[PDB]
RNA sequence: UUCGGAUUGCAGGCUGCAACUCGCCUGCAUGAAGCCGGAAUCGCUAGUAAUCGCGGAUCAGCACGCCGCGGUGAAUACGUUC
RNA sequence: GCGGGGUGGAGCAGUCAGGUAGCUCGUCGGGCUCAUAACCCGAAGGUCGUAGGUUCAAAUCCUGCCCCCGCAACCA
RNA sequence: GUGGUGGCGAUAGCGAGAAGGAUACACCUGUUCCCAUGCCGAACACAGAAGUUAAGCUUCUUAGCGCCGAUUGUAGUGAAGGGUUUCCCUUUGUGAGAGUAGGACGUCGCCACG
RNA sequence: GCGGUCGCCUCCUAAAAGGUAACGGAGGCGCCCAAAGGUUCCCUCAGAAUGGUUGGAAAUCAUUCGAAGAGUGUAAAGGCAGAAGGGAGCUUGACUGCGAGACCUACAAGUCGAGCAGGGACGAAAGUCGGGCUUAGUGAUCCGGUGGUUCCGCAUGGAAGG
RNA sequence: UGAUGGAGGUAGAGCACUGUUUGGACUAGGGGCCCAUCUCGGGUUACCGAAUUCAGAUAAACUCCGAAUGCCAUUCAUUUA
């Protein structure tokens, strides 16, 4: 008899001390991101309006697809020119509770690249 | 303080000093006692007692006033204490020397055929001069100087402990209790050791590179105490000493019940720990000890 | 034993800055980087 | 009766007024005893209350003391002025406000009951009355 | 790799058979193995925990964690923080190799061996063994011991029984009384 | 021996629900955060609790069992 | 696995000496006798003259005796 | 300790009606304290002390005691203050 | 309430100024003696009133508590 | 329908039971890689898709607990008065806590795949 | 008169804003920390049951139960488990010049402060940082010491002295 | 003065925390009795009994709750100055 603590839940915990500094504007929304196992989602949202300006992910079927950091790379471009077409040049990076280190670290530089403010 | 005339001078001056300055502070005590009394008196007094309850009051302003202006009297420093004892006991052939040959490479041969053979807590003086292999003899039977011929043997029952003469026995980077830090040897234990050396409290972090020749010969003193051997070569163990401390070292020594083989030019020294049986050098010769020293030095 | 004491900057010899140390516990004089404000810039201070 | 510990040595001596706030009806006993006005009862009355209850019961039935002393009470000793703080405790009282059920005996017929509350009243200082349970 | 292998072969499917499992996610596997050496020695002299840290790091293959008092007992003379105790913990690979050589070595160089206790579970599917002695392991070289010593392996599994636990670590093989 | 007190610190509300204040008033003293700084107010560093800019204060509860205080423009 | 700070380990088989049953696991030790093992890879061995299959237990048989009775003594010394 | 041979386990031998209380002896096994002994105290002046055995009385059996025998074989005595 | 004290059987040190539990008498055993005393040789007897803190470490420093002793507890 | 992401006091919870993985999410396979454990690829990190709904997760049942909670009455109490005045009473306004009727196993949005 | 007290912090008295006395009831302070500060990242307690060498009520280990019953340098109150508690890396913002506006207030003082500039620490960034969970840990002026200073310098240049 | 919005923990009440506390159920555990003593295991007082639980109280320095009033404020209303 063991258990093992459900990781979403345990990355949920950190994500609320996260947001309780970081949150979205309509001039600087949230870049919210959210990994799997399989793919990764990244999604702009205004709080204060509670909607999502942008999103994307590696269902897009526009992202060829590889290795899953380039995977969250492909993704990172898609979703900063998306919001570049919606107007929306700064934003907040909101790592989801994760460690900036892998995935979300490559698909944060690959925003800052393809054009997001942050 | 800077005296006019010779140690004794000095002394005589000081220990002088130091006895009216104590007779002085033994009277600012009676005084202050007697005041102190009398304002317990007057405390315990009935309340309706007035004006002894009134001069109470008027003393303790006058016991508050001698406490504030009564003379510390300087703590004394602390003298150091050894208690030397051997872990297993000696036996009646400790330490064999037979035909023992050794040169350092280049120079003529020290020694040639060396043999002698020490008895059991015997006090075994290594004489001689200066540059003639005192300190070489003391290597090596250590083990540091490989013997160019000869054999040297330990009896299984002799543990034997170090004293160097230059104090190479010290890491200067580390501090006084890394130094000393033994396996056999617990944290507080070692404190108490040190704090008999005159080490105190945070005295043990400094590192050993600080400190002067004298407290570093202690703390190699005090690594030789705490092996607990009950064979002690030491190289003039006196050297670097304060003279209050080398009277303790030679008095403690004298009541060390091992064999010691000790190396000293200090007269006073080796009189205290008592010599039985002085080896002369270069000339080799086991010889019992006697003031007939002096005629090997003179000779 | 705490004291209060100066930090020096070693740049200008300006005594800029006062705080407190344990001397057992930082036996040696602290150093710190502190901003300089003669020299408007960051420079070692020592204490004194 | 007196508490094993107190937080503070000292306390106010208070105010009663109104209805006691719980214990106004029978809880364990088949009678009971309630008192019909308030005021501040010893250790000593309801040590005297219950030994005269008991003694006439000749140890037949149960005996509740629904009450306790909680609180402590000082005083001063003759011949000091007022001032300089607060007396010694000297006793233990409850403060008992009416309606309250002081005591309450079962496993004894009804004429002895009423007869042995009765005694323990006359102890007491309060007024009283007996209180069946329901 | 022999146990892990025997394990996914035979125990496997034989616990799936007796314990009537849906899916072979319902399987029971040791989780961990956590050895335990608590020295309250080092009090006397932190050397003791030095050598004991040694041995079992030899015995487990990896470094132990040296766990420390996390309240002062006067009691034992013990202050907070004070390093007492060690452990490890094996997983996978190690755990099974570990557990293997338990079973085959370690476990008869105890003396008198009569077998390993059948009562010490927790009651939720995790056992633990009471080594008395060291120097059944074979290297600790029967010499370099200069105190001898004991240790507590605990064995925790995915069972939520004692029953399953007991027929997993039978399964594995383990002497029980 | 009783007979001693310290200085009381004039701690409680400085600031009424629904007035305005400018920038920097002191809405709220307070030892720790009996009430929460909400929009526009901040947290001094002793629990104070402060206007950042010119508006009306408001007392809300934050959550269940929680209160805070917020500073609206017009 | 940390680097540079474990305990060296290596794969390492070993042999019951009184039985010859092989199982191949790692341990700290190292046998300067090493023999080959299917995959074709050799490996330190370590022989070992008791393991499981040796031990009596596991076997289900036990070789000791367990003793004489004294009655049983007492008829064998008195011819009874 | 290849010193020491106590205690202990097992197995035997005798004597005797009988060896537990409670005999002596044997083999194997075990291997105790003990590293020359504080204050104090004892015997002995030559075939003596020291040391080595042998016999005998009592006696079914049972002595480190007693009686006796021989083997080897010293040191010291200035002196009578205590 | 003001002080003084709790260390081997007794009287005392040590405590200020942290490292190592002592001195005097006594008790026990053995000597010497015809015997006793004295005397001589060995041995025992306390973890420092107690509980907590401080410290690497407490008889020693800090807090409390319990005992014992002297004093006071009301004045024209 | 599921997965992200928020608002609203738990009426959103907890407990118990049941169903599902098409996708999705997860467990899940590994440690060569960035990266890591005061030991452990358990975790974090990364690579990857053999198996499984077993758990998490989602949906559903349940009022056991937790939560919300009307009305009535009462305690207290502002104001105006009285009495035999440490307390008690009357008129007027206000009105709990407790205990209950009951409520409720959430609701309001946005995105992405269906 | 004797005893007690005198400044500061926390609670109750204090009558649900604030304030509020008594020789009223309780306690604390005259510091400590070079990290016990800043920041980024990470973590969640105390106890209980069961099992387990030394090991015992109670040392270390494992599972489960556990919403705080722990901890928060130091009294109490308030507060904190989105941590202010705990751990790690890097650091010195325990910065310089200030400061709209507030609180408190007889005065002198005391408290809080967004924000501006200078130059920085941490962080990818957002952003946080002008000491510490908050509230005690302190003393006017005169006089004197040390350091700096583009200030003055009794006819002028210095100096002495400010 | 009214309307509206707020801050606060008092009266009252309550036991959700902390103290104080009563009775019942159960009981770890502790007590002396004998057997067995290597003090090892009982079996006992309706022996004493922690914790838990049920029921019932109590509080200036207790609070899961919580008034009336008073207080702060409103570009508000009426009257007044
Ligand atoms: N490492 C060495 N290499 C070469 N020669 C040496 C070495 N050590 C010593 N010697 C020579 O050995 C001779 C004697 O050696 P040693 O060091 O023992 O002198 P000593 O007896 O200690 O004299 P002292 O201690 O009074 O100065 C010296 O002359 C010295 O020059
Ligand atoms: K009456
Ligand atoms: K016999
Ligand atoms: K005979
Ligand atoms: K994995
Ligand atoms: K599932
Ligand atoms: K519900
Ligand atoms: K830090
Ligand atoms: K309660
Ligand atoms: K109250
Ligand atoms: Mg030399
Ligand atoms: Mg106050
Ligand atoms: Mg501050
Ligand atoms: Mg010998
Ligand atoms: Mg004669
Ligand atoms: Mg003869
Ligand atoms: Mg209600
Ligand atoms: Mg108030
Ligand atoms: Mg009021
Ligand atoms: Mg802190
Ligand atoms: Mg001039
Ligand atoms: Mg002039
Ligand atoms: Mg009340
Ligand atoms: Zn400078």
């Amino acid at each position: 008899m063991i258990t093992k603590p459900d990781k979403n839940k345990t990355r949920q915990k950190r994500h609320r001390r996260v947001r309780n500094k970081i949150s979205g504007t309509a001039e600087c929304p949230r870049l919210n991101i959210f990994r799997s196992n399989k793919n990764i989602y990244a999604q702009v949202i205004d709080d204060v309006a509670g909607v999502t300006l942008a999103s994307a992910s590696a269902l897009d079927k526009e992202i060829s697809g590889g290795t899953k950091t380039e995977t969250a790379a492909a993704v990172g471009k898609l979703v900063a020119e998306r919001a570049a077409e919606k107007g929306i040049k700064k934003v907040v990076f909101d790592r989801g509770g994760y460690l900036y280190h892998g995935r979300v670290q490559a698909l944060a530089e690959a925003a800052r690249e393809n054009g997001l403010e942050f | 303080s800077i005296y006019e005339g010779d140690y004794y001078t000095y002394k005589k001056k000081y220990s002088e000093n130091q006895l009216l300055r104590e007779k002085m502070i033994i009277q600012q005590e009676k005084e202050v006692k007697e005041l102190a009394t009398f304002v317990q008196k007057a405390k315990q007094a009935s309340q309706t007692n007035h004006a002894l309850k009134r001069m109470g009051l008027e003393r303790a302003i006058r016991l508050d006033k001698k406490k504030k202006n009564l003379t510390k009297r300087d703590k004394v420093y602390k003298r150091v204490k050894m208690d030397i004892k051997p872990n297993r006991e000696v036996a009646r052939t400790p330490l064999k020397v037979e035909n023992v040959t050794f040169h350092y490479p280049g120079h003529p041969i020290l020694y040639k055929d060396l043999s002698f053979q020490i008895s059991g807590k015997e006090r075994f003086l290594v004489v001689g001069e200066n540059g003639v292999g005192k300190s070489t003899l003391l290597k090596l039977l250590m083990g540091i100087n490989i013997p160019d011929k000869g054999k040297i043997i330990f009896n299984d029952k002799t543990d034997v402990a170090y004293y160097s003469q230059e104090l190479e026995q010290l890491d200067e980077e580390k501090t006084i209790l890394e130094n000393v830090k033994s396996d056999e040897y617990t944290d507080w234990k070692l404190r108490a050791t040190l704090s008999n050396f005159l080490f105190y409290d945070d005295d043990v972090n400094k590192k050993v590179n600080v400190l002067s020749p004298g407290e570093k010969a202690r703390i190699v003193l005090c690594k030789v105490l705490l092996q607990k051997a009950n064979l002690l070569i030491l190289d003039q163990p006196t050297n670097h000493l304060d003279p209050e401390t080398q009277s303790i070292i030679g008095a403690n020594f004298n009541l060390f019940e091992g064999t010691i083989i000790v190396v000293s030019h200090n007269p006073s020294f080796v009189e205290q720990i008592g010599i039985n049986r002085m080896l002369i050098l270069p000339s080799g010769n086991i010889d019992n000890y006697s003031p007939e020293l002096l005629e090997y030095y003179s000779n | 034993m705490r004291v209060n004491i100066t930090l020096e900057c070693t740049s200008c010899k300006e005594r800029n800055y006062l705080t407190n140390k344990n001397k057992r516990n930082n036996p040696d004089r602290l150093e710190k980087q502190k901003y300089c404000p003669r020299e408007r810039k960051v420079t070692l201070h020592r204490e004194t | 009766l007196v508490p094993k510990r107190v937080k503070h040595r000292r306390e106010f001596r208070g105010k009663m007024r109104g209805e006691a706030k719980g214990g106004k009806e029978v809880a364990f006993g088949e009678w009971g005893l309630q008192a019909t006005e308030s005021h501040w009862i010893t250790n000593r009355q309801i040590e005297a209350a219950r030994i005269a209850m008991t003694r006439y019961m000749k140890r037949g039935g149960k005996v509740w003391i629904k009450i306790f002393p909680h609180k402590s009470y000082t005083s001063k000793a003759i011949g000091v002025r007022m001032g300089k703080g607060k007396g010694a405790p000297e006793g233990w009282v409850s403060p008992v406000k009416r309606g309250k059920i002081m005591f309450e005996i079962a496993g004894v017929p009804e004429e002895v009951a009423r007869e042995a509350l009765r005694l323990a009243s006359h102890k007491l200082p309060v007024k009283t009355k007996i209180v069946k349970r329901e | 790799n022999r146990l892990k292998e025997k394990y996914i072969k035979e125990v496997t499917p034989s616990l799936v058979e007796k314990f009537n499992y849906s899916s072979v996610m319902q399987t029971p596997k040791v989780d961990k193995i956590v050895i335990n050496m608590g020295v309250g020695d080092a009090v006397s002299n932190a050397k003791n925990l030095d050598k004991a840290v040694e041995e079992l790091a030899l015995i487990t293959g990896q470094k132990p964690l040296i766990t420390k008092a996390k309240k002062s007992i006067a009691g034992f003379r013990l202050r907070e923080g004070m390093p007492i105790g060690a452990k490890v913990t094996l997983r996978g690979e190690r755990m099974y190799e570990f557990l293997d050589k338990l079973v085959t070595v370690s476990l008869p160089r105890v003396r008198d061996f009569h077998g390993v206790s059948k009562k010490a579970f927790d009651g939720r599917g995790n056992y633990t063994l009471g080594i008395k002695e060291q120097l059944i392991f074979p290297e600790v070289d029967y010499d370099l011991v200069d105190k001898v010593r004991g240790m507590d392996i605990v064995i925790v599994t995915t069972a939520n029984t004692d029953e399953e636990s007991r027929e997993l670590l039978a399964q594995l093989g383990m002497p029980f009384q | 021996s009783n007979g001693r007190d310290s200085e009381s610190k004039r701690l409680g509300a400085k600031s009424a629900d629904g007035q305005t204040v400018t920038g920097g008033s002191i809405l709220y003293r307070q030892r720790g955060t009996k009430i929460y700084p909400g929009v526009n107010v901040g947290i001094g560093g002793d629990d104070t609790l402060f206007a950042k800019v010119d508006g009306v204060v408001r007392f809300e509860r934050k959550g269940r069992d929680k209160k805070q205080v917020s500073v609206y423009p017009v | 696995m940390k680097q540079d700070i474990h305990p060296n380990y290596q794969p390492v088989v070993f042999m019951d000496s009184t039985t010859g049953f092989k199982f191949l696991s790692g341990s700290t030790k190292g046998s300067s006798e090493t023999v080959e093992w299917e995959d074709g890879n050799t490996y330190p061995l370590l022989r070992v003259e008791v393991t499981s299959d040796s031990h009596p237990f596991y076997t289900g048989r036990q070789k000791f005796t367990q003793a004489d009775g004294r009655v049983d003594r007492f008829n064998k010394k008195y011819g009874l």
